[PDB]
């Protein structure tokens, strides 16, 4: 419950017994005052300054409390430096007026007088004669500790001290003195609470209860009169409190008489808090009690207010927000703000002037006399225990969202939200892509295949607009932040292209390179003349252009050059409206291919490749170069695409072939997919409304008391909030200002809450106990649209089929869809569009209140499917199951094939028209990925993080066959990540950030899991080849009863064959399709010469294209043979010897060393891949490193290069060095040292060069050092031996 | 039958309850509620 302002958690708990009250003896009272130090014996600076001995305040204990000083001690306040002097002085000199008066020795087991002793004491500070008070320093324990201050003698004119026959009037003591230099203005210094006044209050102390009523009686004109029920400290005391009010703690002074409540109910609450079974304190309770002048029915003074809550505070209830062991001004007013917000007086415990009802079944056992009364109300909330205390969260924690039972209505849910959501939230972007580059290289040289240059796919309209630039531009800057990337990453390929033999040299060792274009220096260039970029040789000089050079002269690639030729001549620059644009990029390529080297490399870089461009560079420069291939690095999303030029040689012949018509069709199939992605994102700046797609949207409540069972608007918004951004994260925050206690809830609303919360029919509740629970402070919340972390390659796959069944599912036809084991909470009912009618299944209960949902459109059905009792009464014209097909073998413990051999024929007789399977299988290739997932041969088995999970698989063919033999007539096709990234809007879409490096790794995951898309409802494919190799005529069949169809086979996300019977036009390869009347079939005669997944597709004049199944061409037999030379005949001299190696021309191998966990290209001049159009070769020079460091031929991707086929030479790792001819010893590698030992004997060291080189030992002509950047010293003969 | 303590205002196990049918009050509810048509309006 909740007591105005203020929050109440419902375990009651107070300490459960009292220390019987200890007079101190006379001797400990002698120690105490006479220690070495007072400080913590006496009194006690609450907050001690360390660097100098200063103290703001100092809280004092019992013989000093006491004390009340004099006018001249508060004006001209002390420091802590003289203070402690003060005291050490005083507390000692007064020791000695005491005990001169009582000899110790005799009469020390005395118990002094606890009320005596102070005014004794206190009277001694302020420097009054002392006299009188030490008559009756001392008093036997059965004589009331107050009586024996009357019977001793009835005195009535000691100021601070007035002993009559039944009470004893004297200043309260003063809990608080401040040292000079105090300021109740910070809200740091430790809340003094007034006390630090000398007179601000005035203890009563009574002897029987008819002189307490005498008491009352006569001072009931005073303001009001506190008096502690509970086992009071010396005596039943009565606590008067002067007029004056405090200033510091409220804007609105509270009186004096007011804030002594709250200090002490604020206690009872701190101390209720803490207080255990095991502990006896004072009293069962610290909170004060008002017996006059109060007025008991309002609720308006704050101290009627802390009053009304104290009778609460008195059955062990405790504060939700924790109240600190030393209160502090800033603390102090942060509760006696709580305090007074509007709020409901507690109504439970009715108060009364001389009792306190404390309920009967309550940890609180009532002290003794009449008090305290055992009322006990109808209906009391709270029940008992404790709550052991949490530190701080440092940073705001999310909340998986559990439902209760009631649900709110949309309508009642809405508002509720509306009238506490904090609607323009300004919100921070951060970043949503960190990874690298997603680079994509195309040899457009390569493909044998013409294709008219007039007619490419050019630049798409949309492009240049106000609407698209504005978001191709804005996801730039969601790059955390580019050169050196896309740089690198055109110099990762263009080290591919390096030929280190004479024959025809490219790129050949110090060779000279040009650059242009430079913001200090590009930072590659620190890189290429370091030979960093491992693969390419260091250039001779690098000569810098540009318009911002600042090291070379500035030139503009538009108009001619005044300089000379450069092997290499990277160019760079910027295009940027289009045709003389066209010009501007057409007349820079013609300059940059005029700078190279006869026989260089130039690397110009085209922003809109459009096919306006294509057709004046296949024109104008269609002989200056041999080869060219498209280097798009895919940093941002951008059409820039980077043109490498082959042999600058007069008489090339670069006719645009249909691989260009491919790459520059890829690149464009993306730019519509990654925009189409970042349209769900917000314009930076703008405030956030509900408008953006991807806006944070939450719900600030101020001391919000969430209960269960009602619909109180703090629970009522929580609702809402959590029902408009479900899958996503919802994280609650509690920042603690000093006035009330802030929760903002937020959360990021994206499209994937929009499409689940449109299914909703009502929005449930949230079981609030968790956020009842945490009453602890974390940090202010954050609002940024992504989170700071590139999600797991697992997810990029993940959010690939909640991007495919979202659209798989928007067909209408689909109608009624079951999912065999959807999450334990439906993760489903956002990928499908709110009016379908889906049942998701699942062992473990649903995790939405099922409820809320209409049960016309969503069901649930428990218990799992791989069970044949689960199956009865449960149809469904479609299945899905993605994310379950795999744990159900493995659960089941059971095979594969065998288990889906069991479950397809279940979605049939289940009545399913389709079925989409996330199944297992390599169907790409049988390799896997280091981290992702490992390939357990023995036993067909996947490791998914090696261990974290284990599920079996199948193979492609087996696995196929096995399908078409129990659904026979259904057409089947695989649908996997496509390369396009067009599912982005799941990622991007959502706000997490990604590795634009993961895209291959995910495509590569996806690849390693398709999804098995049966479709009963037509006829299936018919491959000739069955399994279909790369560079085969193969025999496809669609069989469609009318002619008048148009085939249209997309493979990546792109089309690439496509026209009815009489004309296709085909970039996969030859691809001549004519409609046989016959059978009624197009039989296609396709050829491809790009292996992978196509997905035929057969659309008719009138309607959507419909899908006709799937067939795959799979990469070539990866392996590697090499016609290794024979002992003679092969050389380690200089000419180093080449054995041809055998491997499909579809991979391209690169030599390199296995260093660490990825592969480093070796070196050109020590091995490389010379190849000559008749056969690729392996061309090496023999080196005495050979022998412990062997080389690889690795398959080079855009990806790491050598995964697919990473064979390791070991013929050129064993060839035995002779005795009778030159050696050259290199170094091993760029961190290796290595020395030479001829016969057993320290013959030379390549680590350190020796001052003085050994009898017949030089450098040699070239470097051929596996690291390129170390020399390589030729031996004379003998029978060295390397030592590395 | 372990003891609660306020969740409802009985305890089961609680103090001197007692189990003893009356032929005087059948015990209970309401099941026969008129809902028809005509009868509901
Ligand atoms: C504790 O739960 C021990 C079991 C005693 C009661 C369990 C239920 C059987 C008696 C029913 C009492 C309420 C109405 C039948």
């Amino acid at each position: 419950a909740a007591v105005f302002g203020i929050q109440l958690v419902p375990k009651l708990n107070t300490s459960t017994t009292r220390r019987t009250f200890l007079p101190l003896r006379f001797d400990l009272l002698l120690d105490r005052l006479q220690s070495t130090n007072l400080h913590g014996v006496l009194y006690r600076a609450l907050d001690f300054n360390p660097v100098d001995r200063s103290a703001t305040v100092i809280q004092t204990y019992p013989p000093l409390n006491a004390w009340s000083p004099h006018h001249a001690f508060i004006e001209n306040p002390l420091d802590y430096r003289d203070w402690t002097e003060f005291i050490h002085d005083r507390a000692l000199a007064f020791v000695g007026v005491l005990t001169q008066r009582y000899p110790l020795t005799q009469n020390a087991q005395r118990y002094t007088n606890p009320l005596v002793l102070g005014a004794a004491f206190g009277d001694f500070l302020n420097a009054r004669s002392i006299d009188i008070f030490l008559d009756r320093l001392f008093y036997d324990p059965t004589q009331d500790s107050p009586i024996t201050a009357i019977t001793k003698f009835p005195y009535q004119w000691t100021i601070d001290s007035n002993v009559t026959t039944d009470s004893v009037r004297t200043s309260a003591g003063c809990k608080y003195i401040t040292l000079y230099g105090y300021d109740p203005s910070r809200p740091s210094t430790p809340a003094t609470y007034g006390k630090h006044r000398p007179t601000y209050a005035t203890v009563f102390y009574y002897s029987t209860l008819p002189a307490r009523s005498r008491l009352l009686a006569n001072l009931a004109a005073g303001p009001t009169v506190l008096e502690h029920f509970d086992s009071p400290t010396y005596g039943p005391h009565l606590l008067l409190p002067q007029t004056g009010d405090v200033l510091g703690y409220s804007s609105s002074l509270i009186s004096q008489a007011a804030l002594l409540m709250v200090e002490s109910v604020m206690d009872a609450l701190r101390d209720n808090a803490n207080a255990s079974a095991s502990t006896a304190v004072t009293r069962l309770d610290q909170s004060y009690h008002p017996v006059t002048s109060f007025d008991p029915s309002t609720f308006n003074t704050l101290l009627q207010r802390a009053t009304n809550l104290a009778l609460l505070a008195v059955q062990g209830v405790q504060s939700e927000s924790a109240i600190p062991a030393i209160p502090t001004m800033s603390d102090v007013r942060s509760f006696v703000a709580r305090l007074m917000a509007e709020g409901d007086p507690q109504q439970w415990f009715p108060y009364r002037v001389d009792q306190i009802l404390y309920w009967p079944e309550s940890p609180f056992v009532p002290p003794i006399g009449p008090f305290y009364a055992p009322f006990r109300p109808v209906n009391f909330p709270f029940t008992t225990g404790s709550y052991t205390v949490v530190p701080d969260a440092s940073r705001p924690l999310r909340l998986l969202p559990q439902y209760r039972n009631a649900t709110i209505t949309v309508q009642q849910a809405d508002d509720a939200y509306e009238d506490t959501a904090l609607s323009p939230l300004i919100t921070t972007h951060g970043f949503c892509v960190t990874g690298g580059v997603f680079t994509s290289i195309y040899d457009i040289s390569g493909d044998p295949t013409a294709y008219p240059p007039a007619q490419l796919v050019d630049a798409p309209n949309d492009y240049f607009d106000r609407e698209r630039m504005a978001r191709r531009d804005l996801f730039r800057r969601l790059r955390a932040p580019r050169s050196a990337i896309k740089d690198r990453a055109v110099f990762d390929f263009l080290a591919s292209l390096v030929n280190p033999t004479t024959a025809n040299p490219v790129l050949d060792t110090s060779f000279s390179m040009a650059y242009l274009g430079a913001s200090d220096e590009p930072v590659i260039l620190a890189d290429i003349r370091s030979g960093s970029i491992p693969g390419l040789p260091i250039p001779r000089r690098i000569v810098q252009f540009g318009y911002d050079v600042v090291h070379g002269s500035l030139l503009d690639l538009s108009r001619a050059v005044p300089t000379g030729t450069f092997g290499l001549v990277y160019a760079d620059l910027d295009q940027v409206d289009m045709p003389a644009a066209n010009r501007a990029a057409i007349a820079m390529l013609g300059t940059a291919l005029q700078m190279t080297t006869a026989g260089g490399v130039s690397v110009l870089k085209v922003n809109f490749p459009t096919r306006a461009f294509w057709t004046q560079v296949f024109n104008l420069y269609a002989t200056h170069a041999t080869t060219l291939h498209l280097v798009k690095p895919t940093i941002v999303n951008s059409s820039e695409v980077f043109l490498v030029f082959g042999g600058r040689q007069s008489n090339g012949a670069l006719r645009s072939t249909t691989a260009l018509q491919r790459a520059l069709l890829s690149l464009y199939a993306r730019n519509a997919a990654i925009d189409r992605a970042v349209t769900h994102i917000p314009f930076f700046g703008v405030p956030d409304d509900g408008t953006s797609d991807l806006g944070i949207d939450a719900v600030r409540l101020f001391d919000p008391m969430f209960s269960d069972a009602v619909a109180n608007l703090p629970s009522n918004a929580l609702a809402s909030l959590v029902s408009r951004v479900v899958p996503s994260s919802i994280m609650f925050t509690r920042v603690p200002s000093n006035g009330p206690v802030s929760t903002t809830i937020y959360g990021k609303r994206t499209f994937l809450s929009n499409r689940r919360r449109a299914r909703l029919r009502d929005v449930p509740m949230l079981i609030t106990t968790t956020l009842v629970h945490q009453r602890r402070f974390t940090t202010p919340p954050t609002f940024t649209l992504f989170s700071s972390e590139a999600v797991p390659v697992t997810t990029l796959v993940a959010a690939g089929y909640n991007s495919f069944i979202s659209e798989q599912t928007r067909n209408p036809n689909l109608a009624h869809l079951l999912d065999l084991g959807t999450g334990p909470e439906c993760r489903i009912l956002s990928l499908i569009p709110p009016t379908l009618q889906v049942t998701m299944s699942d062992s473990r209960p649903c995790a939405e209140l099922m409820a809320s949902f209409d049960p016309a459109l969503t069901a649930y059905v428990q218990g799992d499917y791989s069970t044949a009792a689960f199956w009865n009464g449960i149809r469904c014209d479609s299945a899905t199951a993605i994310f379950t097909i795999g744990a159900a073998a493995a659960a089941a413990g059971t095979d594969l094939i065998a288990f889906v051999q069991q479950l397809i024929p279940r979605i049939v007789a289940a009545g399913g028209t389709r079925m989409w399977l996330q199944l297992n299988t390599p169907l790409y290739e049988v390799s896997s990925l280091p981290d992702l997932i490992e390939i357990d041969l023995r036993d067909h088995v996947y490791r998914f993080n090696g261990g974290e999970r284990v599920e079996p698989y199948a193979d492609p063919v087996p696995l196929q066959q096995a399908i078409a033999a129990l659904l026979p007539a259904a057409a089947l096709s695989w649908h996997t990540l496509s390369p396009t990234c067009d599912w982005l809007p799941y990622i991007i879409g959502v706000g997490s950030p990604l590795n634009l490096s993961d895209i291959n790794t995910a495509i590569s995951y996806s690849r390693l899991t398709p999804i098995l898309h049966i479709d009963t409802t037509t006829p299936p494919l018919r491959v000739n080849p069955v399994p279909t190799p790369l560079n085969q005529q193969c025999a496809i069949r669609i069989t469609s009863l009318d002619p008048a169809a148009v085939l249209s086979v997309q493979h990546n996300g792109v089309e690439v064959i496509g026209g009815t019977p009489g004309n296709v036009i085909s970039v996969a390869g030859a691809a001549a399709l004519q409609y046989i009347l016959a059978n009624q079939e197009f039989l296609l005669q396709f050829t491809p010469t790009l292996p992978g997944i196509f997905d035929v597709f057969l659309t008719t004049l009138g309607q959507p294209p419909v899908p006709r199944g799937s067939f795959t061409i799979t990469p070539p037999p990866t392996t590697v043979a090499l016609n290794m030379p024979p002992p003679r005949q092969l050389d380690f001299t200089d000419v180093g010897n080449d054995a041809r190696i055998t491997c499909d021309p579809y991979y391209q191998l690169a030599v390199c060393i296995f260093k660490d966990g990825q592969y480093v290209r070796v070196n050109p001049e020590k091995a490389s891949v010379v190849t000559n159009a008749p056969n690729r070769d392996l061309h090496f020079v023999l080196d005495l490193a050979d022998n412990h460091v062997l080389l690889y031929l690795c398959d080079v991707t855009p990806s790491g290069l050598g995964d697919r086929i990473a064979f390791p030479i070991v013929d050129i790792y064993r060839i035995a060095f002779p005795r009778n001819t030159p050696v050259r010893a290199s170094l091993p590698y760029t961190g290796g040292g290595a020395h030479l030992t001829s016969g057993g004997n320290p013959f030379m060291s390549l680590t350190t060069p020796p001052a003085v080189l050994p009898a017949g030992v030089a450098l040699a002509a070239l470097s051929t050092s596996v690291a390129t950047q170390y020399p390589t010293y030729t031996l004379p003969a003998g029978v060295y031996e390397y030592v590395i | 039958g372990n003891v609660q303590t306020s969740v409802n205002t009985y305890n089961i196990t609680g103090d001197g309850n007692s189990f003893t049918p009356t032929s005087d009050m059948t015990s209970t509810a309401a099941p026969a509620i008129d809902l028809k048509p005509g009868v509901l309006n």
